[PDB]
């Protein structure tokens, strides 16, 4: 009576896991991890992010408030236009959609299942 | 490999399998008792008319008049929220929502962990 | 040695308070408070906001998730286009700017005051 | 009534009156001692050159090489942050910032409360 729900939710998930969207997500992440300059940009973004946040909580009186804010905007724009990053971020969403269409589908045949 | 149609079907069955639960079954039962209740049916029609009267008071630019009716509507909804039959419904709805949430989560979390080999 | 700072910060504030930007902010708020339909829209926005937030924390499975979200967007758009609201929200910012130009000015002749 | 020029002048004097404080005075004093310090001057030039070398390793697409220098820069900054003379500076800077914040706040708060008669 209880397992019958887990077992089917596990099937549905293992299905999504061996779906076209998943096999893609995988390969895009592999392409990104193996890419080195995307790595260069990512490591940088990591550093600038921290700096930004520190300055941000220090307030607008900070000497590099304007600068670190540009540095932040700019590094984002390097990720935004990096193919391997872009490719993965798209692949991530395609999967996120699969997840939500499923979430919606579960909710639909419960709302209508009352009538 | 599976297409989105396979996965949407697999989900539509789990959705029925979720309609086949204590929780959902309780929900319909409280849902039955609130429109059956003729105190709830009284207010939902008292306010239904009061709402339609407000449409007229929108056209007829009357500050004091439209807010007399407005203050009477909002208070009548809060008063309707104190009925124990709807109080039961509001809870059962939340309980159903939690199972749906839990189901949805257990799914995304398996996927998000297992995805990277 | 201590009061000399408060007294001047109080002068600067009492100046801003009897500035053109302030006398305007005042009259715009009076115009808005005295306006009744702007009031109708505002009272409504107050109600929808609460409803929105409740539904928002209930999650996307809620029956009126889509509806209350539209109702939210739409009432905002009624404030956005209400003249008396718009007028006041502009007047609010003009003052907020006065405040910031001052904040900046205090910070400038401290940074350069080192040299 | 006053124009924005009157108010910007009134502020520019308070700014000097703020430069005429214990806090700001302490700040310049710690500021003096860090570039006077030839351990700080060592690292700020060691890293200054290391930074310029990284520009070359950007052109010359070399993953391992650019991150060898990168890992050496970031660690050398953290090591520079452990110098007590700069540690003093970082604090005095914060103390100055707080007075500037407090001043700015006391001003907006008087205005935002008093504005509506």
């Amino acid at each position: 009576e209880s397992v019958r729900l887990q077992s089917e939710a596990q099937q549905l998930a293992e299905m999504i896991l061996q779906s076209e969207t998943a096999e893609n997500y995988r390969n895009c992440y592999k392409r990104l991890q193996e890419d080195e300059e995307a790595g260069r940009i990512i490591r940088s973004f990591i550093k600038i992010k921290e700096q930004y946040e520190d300055v941000q909580r220090f307030g607008k009186y900070h000497p590099d408030y304007r600068e670190i804010s540009r540095k932040m905007r700019e590094i984002k724009r390097e990720l935004d236009l990096n193919d391997k990053v872009a490719d993965f971020k798209r692949a991530e969403n395609e999967l996120q959609s699969i997840l939500d269409e499923v979430s919606v589908e579960i909710g639909t045949a419960v709302s209508e299942h009352v009538k | 490999l599976y297409s989105k149609k396979d996965i949407v079907q697999q989900a539509r069955n789990l959705a029925k399998m979720i309609s086949e639960t204590e929780e959902v079954d309780f929900f319909k039962r409280a849902e039955a008792q609130i429109n059956e209740n003729d105190k709830v049916s009284t207010i939902v029609n008292q306010i239904k008319a009061l709402q339609k009267q407000a449409v007229n008071l929108k056209h007829y630019e009357k500050h004091e008049a439209l807010k007399q009716v407005e203050a009477k509507i909002d208070a009548l909804q809060e008063e309707l929220e104190e009925i124990p039959v709807i109080q039961e419904f509001r809870d059962s709805q939340m309980e159903v929502n939690d199972l749906l949430q839990l189901v949805a989560h257990t799914i995304s979390n398996q996927v998000t962990n297992e995805i990277i080999t």
